[PDB]
Order: C-alpha cells, then structure tokens, then sequence
C-alpha cells in the first residue's frame, strides 16, 4: 500500500482535491493514513513528488506522417497532459527532464532535420509549439460593450479547444512558409 | 462563463 | 516614504532580490523599515500587492501601420514587461483585469475586426499571441549525443530572443493565410 | 549556459 503507483495515484488524487498549492506532504501522509517519517522513506519533500506526478502524467499521454502532423498530435498530447490534473501545468513547470526525455527530444529532432529542417528550425518549431501550449493550459486553468458581449457569448460556447487548435494550425502554417526556399 | 476567458484576455492588456 | 510609488518600487526591487515565493510582506515591511501592521494600513496582503506590481510593469512596457505591426509590436512590449522583472510572468498570471484593460481589449478588437477579420478570428489571433509569450517567458525565467550539443552551441550563442522572434513571425504569417478568403 | 534552454524542450518530450 505504498508501493510505488499507489503513492503516485493517491498524489494525483490529492492535487485535484486540493491544487499544487494546498498538496504537501503532511497531507499526502495523512491520506495515506500512514506516519509522516514512514512516508519521508519514500519521498524526500515536495519536489521530488512533483517530478514525479509531471513525469507520471507524461506518461500516460505522451503516446505520440508528415511533420505537420507529428507537430500536431505532439502539441495535442501535450495539452491533453497537463489539462489531466487540476493544475497540470504549474506542475510541470521546473521539472528536471529524464534519460528517455532527452532520448525523444534528439529523435524528433533527427526526423524533423530529415524533412530538410535546418537544426535551428527544427528547434525554433518545437521551442513554439512548446511554448504556446504550456502558455494556453496554464491561463485555462486559472481561478459593459458589445464586442466583449459577442466575446463572451463566442466563449461560453466554445470553451477554450477552438481557440487552442486554431492557434496550432496558424503556427505550423506559419512554419510550413518558413519550410519553402527564399524569401 | 466564458466571462474568465475574456478577463484572461484583458489581463494582458 | 510610503506614498505608493515607493511601496511599489520597493516591492519590485524585493521581487529581484528574493522572487515571488520569498516575498512576503513581513519583508516588505522589513525593508521599508517599518512595523507590520502600519504596512498592512495600506496593502492587505500578498495577492494584492502582486496584482499591483503586474499591473505596473505592464505599465512600464505596454507603451504599444498594419495588424501585422500590431500584433507583433504586442507581443513585444508584453514580453518586456514580464521580462522586467525576476519571476515577473509568475506574477502576472492570476491578475484580475483593471478597468482601463477591458476599454483596450474592446479597442484592439474594434481595430482588428476592421481589418476584415472575423470576431472569432479576432479573438482567436490575441488569445495566441497573448498564450505563445507568456509561454516562453516563463520559460526563461526557470531556475551526450551531437544534435543535443549542436543545439546547446546553438542556443548558447543565442539566447531566447532569437526563437521567440521567430515563433511570432511563424504565427503571424499563419494568420495571414488564415486572413485570404476559402481555403 | 544554453544547456537549461535544451533541458526546457526535453522536459517537455
């Protein structure tokens, strides 16, 4: 009852209950229904058991035939891990990467440079995709004039998916111009 | 509602 | 020598030194160099201090012919503004909207919707710009094989600012195909 | 040095 996964399962169950920043260990402990220092022999504090939970979502999601498409599927996959957990995404923030981490990012790297990719680009187009999914997932996890009227009705009914997908496809599209010789 | 989407936009403003 | 300005300034100074989780106002106080609860008179605490300090950077920085000058100059001076300061996109997210940020909201979609953009692709277009430069600043400000080494020679030599550049550029442009009428 | 830039792009993957 403390093996490894049921730590982790009952950490993740924790955070939706309670958000990054009510979980600490006291009370992972105490959910667990086992002693402070009996848990400790297990998790030295609180970073050690972020990493893990951000590595443990990963997992679970990161399960991803042009370039165009690995981009796509790998921001979606990426979205859909953070958006797992309450707070999916303050947790990943500060995460130390693994072995298998830097092994996938120097394979997706090799293909991208093989679809005739400069190195840079390859980097600048994962970089972005990157970066603009962790910036969507963290503002959808926070918390009189007739344009903002329209805005909000558009909103209410869409949620933020739309929104995000669109954004991804500017953005490979935006690429795919780079892709093309000068200028 | 959407009413956060659109102070979450306003926010950056 | 609490007149807001120097409150302000000197909790931004204290943000430098100690970033968002090490400033409290117990030290706000303590560098002010004055009793805690005459501090208190005038802030009531940690959350309303952040939301002046956002509020104010914002100030400093959004001092910003076509959308695609807009848009990208956006992007920049947001991302100065949150570079303004240790930590400074931390303290920006979870900022609850002024008065005169709502009338520029109104005001940018005004402008963009006459440029014959949709409402929703109006929205779509702030909305991921806005995600894409608080995604890569928060980024910056956290903490063997050869295309890995390449790319830390790469970014060595460049910092962040090139990519970020870049991301943007790839953005817009993709809007700009989204802009030309079907398909 | 650009070695945290390239950790950023790994923690993710």
């Amino acid at each position: 009852r403390l093996d490894k996964s049921k730590v982790i399962n009952s950490a993740l169950e924790l955070l939706n209950e309670v958000g990054i920043e009510g979980l600490t260990t006291r009370k992972l402990a105490q959910k667990l229904g086992v002693e402070q220092p009996t848990l400790y022999w297990h998790v030295k504090n609180k970073r050690a058991l972020l990493d893990a939970l951000a590595i443990e979502m990963l997992d679970r999601h990161h399960t991803h035939e042009s370039w165009q498409d690995f981009l796509r599927n790998n921001a979606k996959s990426f979205r859909n891990a953070l958006l797992s957990h309450r707070d999916g995404a303050k947790v990943h923030l500060g995460t130390r990467p693994t072995e298998k981490q830097y092994e996938t990012l120097e394979n997706q790297l090799a293909f991208l440079t093989q679809q005739g990719f400069s190195l840079e680009n390859a980097l600048y187009a994962l970089s972005a995709v990157g970066h603009f999914t962790l910036g969507s997932v963290l503002e959808d996890q926070e918390h009189m004039p007739p344009l903002l009227r329209q805005a909000i009705e558009l909103f209410d009914h869409q949620g933020a998916e739309p929104a995000f997908l669109h954004g991804l496809e500017s953005l490979i599209r935006g690429f795919e111009v780079q892709l093309t010789a000068l200028l | 509602e959407g009413l956060a989407r659109v102070a979450a936009l306003a926010r950056s403003r």
